[PDB]
């Protein structure tokens, strides 16, 4: 019963449940134990949309890491075999863009849901009263909304390069293109997508890296620990890319 | 209360000059939302109402002359008059909408000379 | 579209007084809000309040209490009171419409004026 | 021309042509003749977002009612046959299973339209100056807070799960598993999509169950008659997993 | 290397990047230019979700523009070929249609994430004070909310039908059905999403044509040259619907 | 602050008659968003507190006798009575909640003839 | 529900008094708003204040200065300063509840009255 | 205005002994939003400027003795010190931000014993 | 950061006053809300207004008509001006900083203080 999904699966579970615990602490276990407050509301959506995209960005980053590795280990050894571990990581890589590709989408729901939940209107609405209650006009704030509209275009832009990725994984689709395109799409274009989900990350984080506020104890900010992974596959992809 | 002032109090000058009149501000009246600067330019002519010169402190009203040219953004705004003509001989307020309430400036009378 | 004050010429101190801005050739309702504004004889001006053409109105603060502006839609009239007079109000009253608030490019200018009454207490 | 489709379009189009009419009745034609009010700009989303979803949703339960007809009748006569109307129902369970997930995306785009609306930007500027007219700091309301962020995440993982059972439908990728595998997804994750699909409802009426505004003039609210027979499937699906 | 793809992606690029320098234009370049005026936070977002839109709906058009060309053609000369640039045209229907497919659920996600962004945070805040300082209750306008309604919904509908003829496009979908039934969805439903996007953009515009503000130097505004195609098209299949 | 204005100050009538009370606004009551009078009624019997008949202008409060029937919209709004009788006897207020503060009427007197 | 006023019946002019609206049978917090409403001898009611049910409190602007509205939530009381009492604050006072905002059809009614009390200077 | 109210006026201790200062308050100073108490205590010397010890209710100020404690939410809040020492006489004031205006408690004078 | 404050000593009752808040060692644009705060001869202190980096002034509504916060960017100053004062006015003026607004935790605290200046009247 799925022989090919065994192995991803339970790498995304790992990820998934290993995540959640960390995010859960950091937002709402803290929290509670020192200066007691709630915070149970986050739970339901602004947890979970924090363990979906650094699951569907690592498991991306998974589908291009064997292709980095194997290509060191022929230059390491100069010539022709690959270890068993590498060359059973090597066939789940269709399972882990898929993987990414359904978490990516989730991903997207849940962010585009911010504006329609409750917590957000009585957000706005108190941001309204307190600036009423300081005579503050012109709320605008320049260098901020730059910031939304950057990571915003370059994630949806990124998520529809991984929909490219996900049509052609389609048997009746996938057969039907010379080696040469499906290569074309999966490799070219499926490393800009990974580019385009890290930049999405960083811009996010614009000034978020040298604020202290963020490590609760002493665990870095979640997204710190998500383009980690990525940033490695990039810049060796950069590496290897230059004339070796 | 945005308070407005007015630079020069009363100039004078010939017919055939330029002229610049500044309007300084309290705080700044550009809304970063849509980057205008909300101040407004009258001219009241003797024993008349204060007719718009220059809303928006860079747009002429229809029907202004084009010798009228007002510059500035933030809370340094100015008034320039490439010919002063005859009947360009009033006072010349700044008035800012950027909230409630308006406020004016204090008048520069131009006097020809 | 023309436009003319009214009302009294000399009132008493501490009294209460009235004027009137009725509108010729336009609608005051459909899309312009109308201010009241004074100048003092010192060449000062002042603005008073404004008057939505939905009935929401706003005053200076600096005399919000003593002050009202009501409007009468049957004859396209506003009217200023003034309900406890004094020395400093004597001044000469304008009522300048403006094109009304908009979410793009809010509060316009006060191009339109009328040719204002004077008010001696 | 499409002779599968015969049956479920003309359930679907009676269901939905008769929740749109009773929909209509209690939000335009109520309010309309009783203390007249207008309400016509309701109609374009805020009652088809209402169609759908009890579309979506009935059409789903039809998937699995004759899975649990089919088992009360086998034990009803001991032993074997079935019935010609049972049978050519149970042959469009499939179309079934699309139409409902055809409706839940289009129940899904639609309340992830809601915010984007001019009606809830006016609606938003008046709770604003209201609040501020009687100087009530803190609008936050906890337990209404909690309802939001549950149902719309349920509603997401519903919709996910449907996805699964969308995307194994397409004759390339169902001609690609063994019937065990195909039967675990479409039987087992299947159900589960029901069950978060009920709860997702369930969960949005709070307190609107003792509410007795919501009733008109003698009908009931819209989701009674929605979740009425996911629930009558869900319960009688966990009385054959007794032992039995 | 994808030969079918090389001439739709070349006409999809130049009216993408044509258009793109068109709508910066309007909204970036002229604004800077006269009374300068940043204005270049709009090019993530408010630029790029006016490039799609105008690109899907043409793609569109020409789906079905050559569809009308070869009935007047053949009525033109009475009897049997089609010149080469017009049979070379006719194979490309395929392509086209799913790029504008593409583009639309682009232009979909785009217009979603409004709500989202903070620009449409802080814009809220300044109206909310703007109306507390003017005293004006009920903020509410109907004839803008009825349009808002509207235009939404037409193009949620316009884009559920385009993902039917994205669906059956999957060649083995599409290899599952007779001549008649695809023919009946790639013709008759489909040329319904047209006239459901055409009318979507034209809903949008209630009143900007009488507009002047709408025109900056003497350009007409970027939804005018985005309908201009689609009308055509669609009043000459009316033309020829007529007996003829 | 809305200024309601009740036309007929104190008007008389004899038991088992139609009559009405009218309540003119300075303002227009009704909020677009729900399309909803915001105005209430209320009696006041001699010597007793203000009790309340009709709010959002038209629907009955639970307790009222059917004879009264609330109507208008906008700003003229209208209390009918059908039948007058004995108990009816009393001072009618019209009370506007559409913002703060609120404001009532001047008060009906209606006298029993 | 029965609600009952109390405080002094004659104050001194330029003095503060302190009015007392004991509710029982109610919580005064949980879903009713009560306001503060006098009568003057001429039959003319005026709305003073308003306190909701999480001690939010607003105002009548015509003597938003010398008002204040306090609530006792241990013992469901509210209290009514009047920190510079003149010839015209008496009246009878009434504290009436009213069904609390609601953000579907906000601004009920108020429904239930008090007895009132009379204050005279 | 959220009227602030410190229970004890003036307590006296001797040196090196646990010591609590109450501060009831108007109406509750929790935004649920974000669950922080809006409170600060403020130490002012004789003849100095108050200087701030604990800011929403429970977190110190950079450079305080870690003896100041303080605890105590919604419209409860108390000031703790656990050893009391010779420089730690001085009027301990308990203020709100919780919106304008700011209003400060009426002090509490710690006089050692 | 070093802050002094400034202004007269004695002043005649029924005048108009102006204080100085010179900051020294920071810019008063930057991230920083400036209050004026005064504590009576009984130690009562009292929250005059504040100051928001970008202009935006708030002043306590028991005395919002007789109060005015400017600002001097270009030397990093502040002024209050008390249009008429009283007998009630003598105090001592602080002037003490604060964190200013933030949509994630607002309202920080106003953590440093001026040595303040003493007013007599
Ligand atoms: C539909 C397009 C997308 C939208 C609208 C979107 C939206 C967002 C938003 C709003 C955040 C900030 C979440 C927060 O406020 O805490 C975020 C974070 C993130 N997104 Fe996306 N995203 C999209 C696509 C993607 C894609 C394609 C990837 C890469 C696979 C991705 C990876 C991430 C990561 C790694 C983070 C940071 C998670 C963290 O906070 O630790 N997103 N996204
Ligand atoms: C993208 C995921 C989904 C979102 C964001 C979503 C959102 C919502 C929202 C906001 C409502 C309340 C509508 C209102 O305000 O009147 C609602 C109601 C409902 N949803 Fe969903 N939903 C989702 C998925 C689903 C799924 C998968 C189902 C089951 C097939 C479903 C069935 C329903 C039902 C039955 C209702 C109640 C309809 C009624 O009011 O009578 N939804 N949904
Ligand atoms: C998910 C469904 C859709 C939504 C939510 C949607 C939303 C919108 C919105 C909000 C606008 C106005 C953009 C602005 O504010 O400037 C717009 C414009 C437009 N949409 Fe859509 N749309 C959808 C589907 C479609 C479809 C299927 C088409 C046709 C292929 C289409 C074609 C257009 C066009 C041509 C415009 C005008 C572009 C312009 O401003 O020049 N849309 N859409
Ligand atoms: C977020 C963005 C989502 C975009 C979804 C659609 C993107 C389509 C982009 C093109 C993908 C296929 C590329 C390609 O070379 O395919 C060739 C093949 C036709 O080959 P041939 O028959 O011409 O030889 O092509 C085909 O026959 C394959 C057609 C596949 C169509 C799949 C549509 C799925 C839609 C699901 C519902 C989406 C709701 C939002
Ligand atoms: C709301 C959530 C949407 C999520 C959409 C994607 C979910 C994919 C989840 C996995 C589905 C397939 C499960 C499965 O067992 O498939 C096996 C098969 C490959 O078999 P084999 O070749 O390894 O033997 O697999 C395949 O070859 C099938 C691959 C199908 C990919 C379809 C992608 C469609 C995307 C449409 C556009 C979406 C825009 C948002
Ligand atoms: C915005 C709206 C999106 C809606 C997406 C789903 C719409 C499905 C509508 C029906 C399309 C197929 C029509 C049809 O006649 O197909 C017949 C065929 C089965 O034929 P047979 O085996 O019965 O002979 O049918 C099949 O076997 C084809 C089944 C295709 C299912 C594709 C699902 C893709 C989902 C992608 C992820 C979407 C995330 C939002």
């Amino acid at each position: 019963l799925f022989p090919q999904w065994h192995l991803p699966i339970k790498i995304a579970a790992i990820i998934a449940s290993l995540t959640f615990l960390y995010t859960l602490l950091r937002e709402v276990i803290h929290p509670l134990a020192t200066s007691h407050q709630q915070y149970f509301y986050k739970i339901p959506i602004l947890v979970i949309n924090k363990v979906l995209p650094m699951v569907s960005i690592t498991l991306l980053a998974l589908v291009y890491l064997p292709g980095v590795i194997a290509a060191i280990v022929q230059l390491h050894n100069g010539t022709k075999k690959f270890p068993h571990w590498l060359d059973k990581w090597m066939l789940t890589r269709k399972q882990f863009g898929l993987l990414s590709f359904f978490f990516a989408v989730l991903h997207a729901i849940y962010s585009l849901s911010y504006p329609m939940r409750r917590s957000y209107r009585y957000k706005l609405l108190n941001w309204a009263y307190q600036q009423v209650q300081q005579n503050k006009e012109d709320a605008w704030i320049e260098h901020d909304v730059w910031r939304m509209e950057i990571y915003v275009s370059l994630g949806i832009v990124g998520l529809a390069i991984l929909a490219l990725l996900a049509v052609t994984s389609i048997p009746s689709v996938s057969d039907s293109l010379t080696w040469r395109e499906f290569h074309y799409i999966q490799s070219k274009l499926g490393i800009v997508s990974l580019l385009l989900g890290t930049i999405h990350a960083l811009i996010f984080a614009w000034n978020k890296w040298i604020d202290i506020k963020q490590f609760v104890w002493y665990t870095p900010p979640t997204f710190m620990i998500a383009v980690f992974l990525p940033i490695v596959v990039l810049i060796f992809k950069s590496i290897l890319f230059l004339p070796c | 209360d945005i308070v407005m002032s007015q630079s020069p109090s009363s100039l004078a000058v010939s017919v055939g000059e330029k002229v610049t009149m500044s309007c300084k501000s309290s705080q700044s009246l550009l809304y970063r939302s849509n980057q205008k600067n909300y101040l407004a330019w009258y001219q009241q002519k003797p024993g008349q109402s204060p007719k718009l010169l220059i809303y928006w402190a860079s747009t002429r009203e229809s029907g202004v002359p084009d010798r009228f040219t007002g510059s500035g953004s933030g809370t340094d705004f100015t008034l320039t008059i490439s010919s002063v003509k005859a009947e360009d001989l009033a006072v010349y307020y700044c008035q800012q909408y950027y909230n409630y309430p308006r406020t004016f400036g204090g008048g520069t009378k131009l006097e020809i000379k | 579209v023309q436009v003319q004050e009214s009302g009294p010429g000399l009132v008493k101190p501490s009294q209460s007084l009235s004027l009137t801005c009725t509108v010729t050739g336009y609608s005051i309702t459909s899309d312009y809000a109308w201010n009241w504004i004074r100048q003092f004889p010192g060449n000062k001006l002042e603005w008073m309040g404004y008057i939505s053409n939905s009935g929401s109105t706003s005053y200076n603060p600096s005399l919000k209490s003593r002050i009202s502006i009501t409007r009468d839609t049957s004859k396209n009239q506003f009217f200023l009171q003034l309900i406890s007079v004094t020395t400093e109000d004597t001044a000469t009253y304008y009522c300048a419409r403006e094109r009304n608030y908009d979410y793009d490019d809010y509060y316009y200018a006060m191009d339109y004026w009328g040719q204002g009454t004077t008010l001696t207490v």
